[PDB]
Parts: C-alpha cells; structure tokens; sequence
C-alpha cells in the first residue's frame, strides 16, 4: 500500500537548486531500484543520457522500457520524497517540462527521451556533484509527429551533407518547423547539426530505417513469390498488381542462395526491433486536465 | 485461368514469353497410374535439341475446370521441333514426366478462345488458349538412344565379368532354391532374358541414373538404388526404389540394383548375382546433371 | 549436488547449540564443500504445513 | 471488489445529445480545435450513422436537421477523403449519469474500472448496444476451441463506398488474431473498394482502425432487451460486469 | 480474489511418476476452461500436439493463447493443485527447465510451446494414458529470435523444393537450426514438412508488405546509396561496394520533402500493427529474481 520512498542526499542543497525543484514538483523520473532508497545516481538518467558521452538513442529506449517511473511529491534540505507508479493506482501530473504541449481530456501520454537541448531538459546539481536529467512526456499523434519530422530531418541533413544541391534547406525549414494539433502551433527547432562525428541523438534509427526500407522490397517480392499455393488468403493476389513493375522485375538469383536468408534474417531483426519503437514506449491515460490549475488526473 | 496472370505478374516479369496450355485428364491417363491428384507441383522446363542444351524449371498451377462453355474441355487447366517437360508430384509416391512439343502449339495459337492439338510423344488431343494479351526425325530420339547406349555398355560390363570367372556363376544372397529340380539347369532361358529387358528398357528415371545423381558422399555409399521389371513383359516395371533380400526369393524378378559408385548388380531368382561395371564421360554426367538436377 | 535430496523441511523441535556455524557459509555454500543443502529465502523461511 | 472506476465528466450542449437515450450506451468524443472548454461535442453511435448517412427510421426520429452535427464536424468530407476521422473519435465508455440542462447538459461516463453508479453504495449498470450493426464474429467462423475466461468487445469504423461505417465486434480469442480473423471477415466489401483507387493517390489505402473497447464477463452470453420509445420496437443487445478499457485505433488492412 | 483450482486425477499414478512431477513444481502450464474441477486431457498441452500427427508450432501459439494458463502449486496422486493468472496481481514463479536460459532481471518472459525437446519437457503418465506437455517460458529478445526462425523456416522449406542441393545444405539446417546464446548452442525441432498454420500468418504479412512497398521514401534510399560506396560502416558490413541495382533503378526521381512527409506518414500509421502481427504470446515483467533459488517474482 504506502509506497512513498525517499533519497538522501550525501550534502546540503544551495537555494538555487531548492526553488529549481520547488518548480518542477508534480514531474516524472526514471526510477533504477524497485526499492527506493538507495543512492541519488539512480534515480538520475544521467547515466544514459550525460554532457560527456554522445548519447544513442536506442539505448535510452531500451533503458526506459525496462527501469519504473517515479513521481516527485516532495524536496526538503537533505530529502527527495518521491512516489512509485503501479498500473491500478490513480496519480496526479503538472506539465513543468518547459515546452508548454497542451493536454486534452481522455488523450494518450507517452514518456518518450527529450530530443531538445540538455540546459532544457535537466538540472545539474553542483552541490551532490550529480545530474538528475527528465524524461519527456508528450501526447501519442503530436509524439509520433515529432519523431517523424526529427527522422526525416537527418535524413534531409545527411543527404545535403553528401550532396548539397539535391535538398533545400529552406523547403525542409517551413515544413518540419511547425506541428499543429488541433488547432494548436508548435514551432519546435530541429537538432542544430549532424557534423562529420556520430550525432546527437539521432542517426542511429535513421540508419536502421534505412537499412530496412532498402531490405523491404528485396525481402518483399521474394516472400510474395515463395508464399504461392492453394490456401493462401485471396486478398494478395489482388495486391499482386498493387505493387510497381521495376519493384516486380527482380530476378532471385542475382542476389546469392545464403545471402537470401542473411538479408530476409537482419530485415526480419530491423523489423521487429523497429516496430515496438513506434508504439511510443511507456504510456498512461489521462481523466481529466485542468488547465487554468495545470494538473492532470491520470492512471 | 488466375494462374497466367499470377505469373505474368511473379514470373512473367523473371521470364519472357509465356505459352499458356490446358491438359485433358485422358492426356494425364498417360503418365499417372490409377490415381487423379492435383498437379500444384508440376514443373515444366524446355529442351531443345541439335544446337545446344538447356532447362528452365517453374510451376504453373493446375485446377480442374468446368468454365469452358463447350461441355468437350472439361477437365484440368494448368526452330520448332522440340521438347517441353512436366514433372508431376505429389506427397505420396508417383514422379511423372510429360512431353510437350511445339507446332502443336504455334499452329494451335491461331483465332473462350481454344483450339485442339495433337501429341506427338504420347497422342492425344490437348487444348491451347490464347489470351487477348497475346532436321525432324533426329530431335526426339537422344534421350532414347543416349540411354539404351549405357544399357549396352553395362551389358557388355556384366560379360567381361563373367570373363573374370571362368562364364558360369556365383550366389552372393542367401536365398534357397524354390527346389532342386533337375530340370533347372536350363537357366540359360534366364539371363538370355535379362539381355532381352535390359536393351529393351529405356526411360528418364532408370536406377542407375538416380544413382549418378548423389546429395552426399556417405549416405549414398550406405544406400542402395534398385529396379525390378519383371520377365519376359508381363506387368508395369517399378524404377527407383530404395532400399534404406526379397526380391531375389520371389520368381519374375531380375533384380538390378545400383550404388552412387556406379556399380551394379544384376540378381536372379536363385540369389544368382553377376557384378557390372558402370562408364560414364563428363558429357554423360553434364546430361544427367542437367536435366535431373 | 541437487538442492534437495535428503532435505526434510518438516518441523523438527531442532536444538539450539551455542557454538556459530556462518563462518564462512556463503562461500562453501557457492562451492559445493557439504552436498545436499537447501537455500530457503525468508517468505518461505517459515514452518512447514503438517 | 476492485477500486472504485475513475469517473469522467462531460458538458455537452443539450441539442445535440438527447436527454431520452438510456442508462449505459457507449459514448465517443470528438474534439474542436479553438474552444473546447465549451462543448465537448460527445458522439453516441446512433448519432455516428447519421453524421455518416428499421435503425434509420429510429435515428430520424431522435435526431432532427443535421447540420448542427455538419456543424460540429466541418470537415468531414476532407477527413474521409485523407482516412483522418478515425484519429479524431476517441472511445469513452459507457452512460452512466445526465443531469439535465436547458442549454448545455452533464454527461457523466466511466473512462477505465468496472462499471457502476455513484449515489447508493454503488449499484451497477450495464452496457447496451443494437443488434443491427453488431457482428458476432465467433459464430461466424463456425478439437474443440477452449473456453477461454474473458471476451473482449472491439470497435471498427471502415470506408466503404457508401461512407464509413461503424462496427462492434464480440470475440474471446485472442489480440493477435481478431486483427486476421476481421481481415478474413471485411475480404468481400475489401474487394468492392477497389474500383476506383487507381487514379486516387497513397493515402487513401487504409480501409479501416480497430480499437478494444473493454473486457466483459465471459462464458455468460448476453440478453436481448428493446428500446420503450414510443415508436422504437428497436431490438438491443446487453451485456453485464463491464470492464472498460479503450484502446489505441489499431489499422487493418 | 481467491485463485485455487483442483484437478482431480482418474486413476492413481505411480511412484516413479510422483517423483518427476514433484520436481516439476512451480512451472507454468495451460488450462482448458475456467473451473474449479477440470479433466485432465484440458490440462495437458498434448492435445494440441500429439504425436502422430504433424508438429504445427503457430496453432500451438494459437492453441496457448486462448487456453489461461497456470501454475502448478501442489503434486497429489489424485489431484493436480493450480492456481491461475488474473492479469492483474502478483505471485512467485520458479524455472527449472532442461533448455536452460538463465532469466535477467527486468527482462520480459514469454510463454512458447516446446520447440526444443520433445522428451525434456514433457512427461507421458501411461497409467491414465496422457501426456503433460510443459510450455516453454524464455526471456523476451531471444523468444523473438526463435520466432523469427520458425517463420523464415517456414518460408524457406517451401522455397527449396527440390532442384538446388545448394541451397539444401545451408539454408534448412544453419540460420534455421540453431539458436545460438551466450557460451551455448541448442537445436530446434524441424518439422519434416511445413505444415498449416504459418501460411495464413504469412499471407497477412505479405499484404503488410505489399501496402508498405507502395509507399517507400526515396531520401533514404539516397542516403544508403551514398554511404554504402562513398564511406564505409558496421551497419553496411552486408553491403559492399556494391549496391543492388533496384535501388539505382527506383533512385532516378530527385527529392522532395511533400511527397517524403506523408509517405512516413501512412508508414507510421502501419508499423504500428506489426507489434500485434508480431508478439503472439502473453507478457510477464520481472520484477525480482533469485538465482540461488531459480525463483523469480513475475508480473
């Protein structure tokens, strides 16, 4: 039943730090021991996610799906008092993240890594020597959108890199720039370079994006080809013309008898590592938003 | 009928020119023994003779049809002077091969749109569609005279054995005598037969050539590839038969069985077993290879 | 060896003897030193139902 | 003997949700873009076929002019035509409390729990949907199958030619496989979509979004009950112990 | 919320089968219905898969997703003690499988059926004339592994046919065969002939990839085709210097980011149902492990 645990920090906490806090109270935290009291590099996501170490962007995926969310409740002088979350207990939010993102009534959240700048995202604590570092938590289509917009940004990015007169950089500006939700205009600014070095967040999904679209009409043709029989379902011999000709005109044995499986295998890998990204990670529903109050009822 | 545009849309688009040919089951009655399943597997490769050798192998589906109007065509639907081959299975034991022939075909291409041909292999009247997307006598006989050219040099092989000891015999089965009649000496009656079959046996999936063909060094050298035809034509011969003996103790049986090594064994009722030798040059082996490989 | 092989978990009226037996128990128990030796974690570190 | 379902309260204006419709229908929400705080614009299912175009004769009687509705929803046309609508219906649950209004209305539904009423010491309700546009899909494709503990009811809204059109779907299997059993059921009106796609461009190819509305008692069955409006005679399936849980719009094709 | 089901046996088992079942303690396996009293041929697996007949893993994954599965709590010669899994609470578990894969912490599980041996995890009672099959329980990326083997078997021994002994001797026994972990390689069970089942699951794949193929991106196209020749990468190990000409054919249209936009669009709206196509088996979260114990806390 009582589930509220506390960090004790190692030293005292300067004011600064105390009303940083006092800001961002009703927020969530990656949690990294089931129990809660344990020591303050924990509950920190700093480890993933550091000023030092360019950080990739799957290994904070895989390191939110399996570590708990936790709720800040309180901050005194030498205490966290924070507030575990289990599926069938109902919890309370206020959006303190920065970028204000506005939260309908029934809508989908999901905690997905910042791709904004670190100075935004997290606050240093000089005093503990430490860095407690917040996930994001943006509703499910503007999230889906936003990684859409970020994937083909890098891809823009890299491809003007390489060649420089085949992508506009203004075109690709007026487009990814803004998203709109419902009548609400977001002008949400891109990752500032990719560089000739590995790239900030990106660049590692773009690259598996690749890898697989270029694998799946490959891998595409040759199972269409091989699943012909009697008793397959009627509905794909009607998408057999669905497909473009060039697409259709691959011979098979062009591409070598092992390697068939060594590609339809690592597309078959990308694939399913790939897909449950898209689902947008942990994910909770919200009963009711109160703006003026900016607090969230949620489960 | 979905069959033609299923490959004009997977293979049509691997391969150029397609000839779209329904069989009547009475042209099937040729091939299969006693039994009407379905032909999914059926694989048809071309073959063309005096200039060079070559076969492309794929599936054309065949269903059973009552679509034509015509009440006739009932049944199933699935440099001229060459061959075409269909290679039948199902998941029980029965492998057939069908000979198709062209100038039935580019004639029969002439306006349900469908016209009768006739087999030159095996005569009977087949029936072509044409949808609206649309040196003689040496050309059959190779794969005959090729084959009954093995016969007799394994025939021969088998003599210069018995030139080895001394023209009479030897029993390596242990098989008893039905009885020691008197008037059993007369066995040449026997293998004068066995040179009758042999040279008038010939066809595509002999033992030996199943033989020829060998997956892996070892299982091969552990197994043996046998065919009995039974004396003097009474009743259908059975090829291919594994054995993963009998035959010798039942009469109307000359046993022939073959190892991948290429060595044979001619058995006669008795248990009688004469070893023979096989020759095969590169050019044979490249034919084999080809067309049952 | 096995974990339980003559390892009776039913409730004996054990006696209590003075002398220490944990010395170094963890680690002996890692090897393997004496065979036949269960581990019982607290929630079933309790009496046995009869 | 679960904690208590988390409530969810709702201002409808009055002329666009009538004060007649009974206790437990499922109801959906569609969301405005500049004001919201105002009308919430809710949907019920009877309301959905005549913003889609003897269920026709009922869903004229209770409604009146549409073009509140066509109002509420302006771009309907433009939302069909880029298979935009299934992103803007969200799943409710079902009807519990309507304190009644002259101008706007209350609206009290159950987002998520078992399904229940506030005053007393929590009497239940049920959850009532009509027999016409309802497909059992377990006696349709019909050893023997085990009889699994919980039914899931779904929900799939689906282009057709004639407009979309909304479906409820009744089945215990499986997640896994109601998405391949439906694929097997919507195969013929499939095959009726595609005379005119070849002009028209990719996004138009989505035929259809499924969510799971929630998980009922199963090995039970349900009853038949009717409507007591004054012309109805409208057949109506119910089912008791209903546990909502609205998922995400799932795409089939 | 009192789980508890007794199934009451026929006949008296024997000494020699008391033993091994005993030892069997604290393993998953399915129950046919939801009552207090069950048969016994409801409680073995080896209904779905007896052994005369043909081995069909995916109806056996069909066959365990509907049937609720249980825990075997108590061994009695004349009942089999059981309680069951509500979604929704929070009950010990124990592995002590002969395919033995040591279980992280915070790692997902999967339930499977028995694909490894069909002796190691199962035991007939010939004295009531069944067999009980244990279901096969593994930690999620490597369960994903051998179901990804099993599907791609189920292509490729329809491929091979017949005429290549080239293909025969790699591809049936090799990616196929072997599921490799760390320090260790275990078989896998091949069906003779591929049987029912999969074929329906592959048709439902082959219009997801038919409908994907319609609506590919061509800026990451270039940006395979620039990397693979003009840099090199771990990633593009597969590719060398060479590109497939397919993508040289469909790589003639320029770039643009309009069409590139809505084409990521419609993709993001059908690679979330992949996740759906793709899991199959119920999910269970750790929470807590004991490898001293081989007893873990399930979720």
């Amino acid at each position: 039943m009582d589930l509220k645990v506390v960090v004790s920090l190692s030293s005292r906490l300067y004011t600064d730090e105390i009303a940083k806090m006092q800001q961002r109270i009703g927020c969530i935290l990656p949690l990294a021991s089931t129990h809660g009291t344990q020591n303050v590099q924990g509950l920190g996501l700093g480890q993933v996610y550091s000023l030092e170490t360019v950080p990739d962007y799957v290994s904070m995926y895989n390191y939110l799906s399996d570590c708990t969310l936790a709720v800040l409740d309180e901050v005194s002088v030498d205490s966290l008092i924070l507030t575990k979350i289990v599926p069938g207990q109902t919890y309370a939010i206020k959006n303190k993240y920065q970028p204000f993102f506005q939260w309908h009534g029934t809508g989908s959240l999901s905690v997905m890594p910042p791709v904004f700048g670190r100075e935004h995202a997290t606050v240093k604590l000089e005093s503990n020597d430490v860095d407690i570092v917040f996930p994001m938590v943006l509703p499910t289509p503007i999230a889906e959108e936003v990684l859409q917009k970020i994937l083909l940004f890098n891809v823009y990015s890299r491809v003007v890199m390489q060649a420089p007169g085949n992508a506009d950089m203004l075109d690709v500006h007026m487009h990814l720039g803004s998203v709109s939700y419902l009548g609400h205009h977001y002008e949400l600014a891109l990752p500032e370079v990719p560089g000739p070095l590995g790239l900030a967040l990106l660049d590692n999904l773009s690259l598996y994006f690749c890898i697989m679209v270029t694998l799946l009409p490959r891998a595409s043709m040759r199972l269409v080809r091989g699943l012909i029989r009697h008793e397959h379902h009627d509905l794909l011999n009607l998408f057999q013309e669905m497909v473009p000709d060039e697409i259709a005109r691959i011979d098979l044995d062009d591409l070598s008898v092992a390697d068939d499986l060594s590609r339809m295998r690592v597309m078959m890998t990308y694939l399913q590592s790939l897909a449950s990204l898209f689902n947008l990670g942990p994910r909770l529903a919200t009963a009711a938003y109160s703006q003026e109050t900016l607090t969230a009822t949620c489960w | 009928m979905d069959v033609h545009i299923d490959n004009q849309v997977l293979s049509g688009l691997g391969t150029p020119l397609l000839v779209h040919l329904f069989v009547p089951d009475t042209v099937m009655a040729e091939l299969c023994p006693n039994r009407v399943p379905n032909c999914e597997g059926a694989w048809c490769q071309t073959l063309f003779s005096d200039r060079t050798g070559l076969t492309r192998v794929c599936r054309v589906f065949a269903a059973r049809g009552m679509l034509p109007g015509r009440p006739s065509h009932r049944g199933t639907f699935t440099n001229p002077f060459h061959v075409a081959a269909l290679r039948f299975y199902d998941e029980g034991g029965l492998v057939g091969e069908l000979q198709i022939y062209y100038l039935s075909l580019f004639e029969g291409a002439k306006r349900a749109l469908v016209r009768g041909i006739a087999h030159i292999f095996s005569p009977h009247a087949l029936y072509v569609v044409t949808y609206p997307e649309l040196s003689i006598l040496g050309a059959p006989e190779r794969e005959f005279r090729f084959l009954i050219s093995v016969a007799l040099r394994i025939s021969a092989s088998f003599r210069e054995k018995l030139a080895m000891q001394a023209w009479t015999a030897q029993q390596e089965i242990p098989v008893v005598i039905p009885t020691s009649y008197s008037r059993i000496y007369k066995n040449s009656d026997l293998i004068r037969e066995a040179f009758f079959t042999v040279q008038t046996r010939v066809s595509w999936e002999s033992c030996w050539v199943k033989a020829t063909i060998s997956n892996a060094p070892k299982t091969p050298d552990a197994c043996l590839w046998i065919d009995s035809h039974p004396l003097y034509e009474e009743g259908a011969s059975a090829w291919g038969k594994v054995i993963d003996v009998a035959l010798g103790t039942d009469g109307h049986c000359v046993h022939l069985a073959t190892t991948s090594d290429g060595q044979a064994f001619l058995v006669l009722p008795g248990g009688f077993v004469i070893k023979g030798q096989l020759a095969l040059t590169p050019e044979e082996r490249g034919y084999i290879l080809a067309r049952h490989g | 060896m096995a974990s339980n092989e003559g390892v009776e978990n039913r409730p004996f009226p054990y006696l209590t003897v003075d002398a220490d037996l944990l010395s170094n128990l963890r680690q002996s128990a890692a090897e393997g030193l004496f065979h036949s030796f269960d581990l019982l974690v607290g929630k079933d570190a309790r009496e046995a139902g009869i | 003997g679960w904690r208590p379902p988390v409530f969810g309260d709702f201002l409808i204006h009055a002329s666009s949700f009538n004060n007649a419709e009974a206790t437990g229908t499922p109801l959906f929400q569609f969301k405005q873009s500049d004001p919201f705080s105002g009308v919430d614009a809710v949907f019920t299912p009877l309301s959905l076929f005549i913003l889609m175009n003897g269920l026709t004769r009922m869903a004229n009687l209770l409604y009146d002019s549409p073009a509140t509705l066509a109002d509420l929803v302006p771009d309907f046309g433009r939302l069909v035509a880029d298979r935009r609508f299934h992103n803007f219906i969200t799943p409710v649950g079902p009807l519990v409390e309507n304190i009644k209004s002259t101008y706007l209305n209350k609206i009290t539904t159950v987002v998520h729990g078992p399904v229940v009423s506030k005053a007393i010491p929590r009497s239940t309700v049920k959850v009532t949907v009509p027999q016409e546009a309802f497909v059992d899909l377990d006696a349709w494709l019909s050893g023997l199958q085990p009889c699994p503990a919980d039914a899931r009811l779904y929900v799939a809204l689906t282009y057709e030619e004639a407009g979309p059109r909304f479906t409820f779907f009744q089945s215990s299997r499986g997640h896994c496989q109601i998405m391949n059993i439906l694929r097997i059921y919507y195969s013929p009106s499939i095959m009726h979509r595609y005379a005119v796609v070849q002009p028209l461009h990719i996004e138009e190819l989505t035929f259809g979004a499924v969510a799971c509305l929630g998980t009922f008692s199963a090995t039970d069955g349900w009853r038949r009950s009717a409507f007591n409006y004054r012309g109805s005679s409208l057949p109506v399936v119910e089912i008791d112990s209903f546990y909502s849980n609205v998922s995400d719009w799932e795409v089939i094709l």
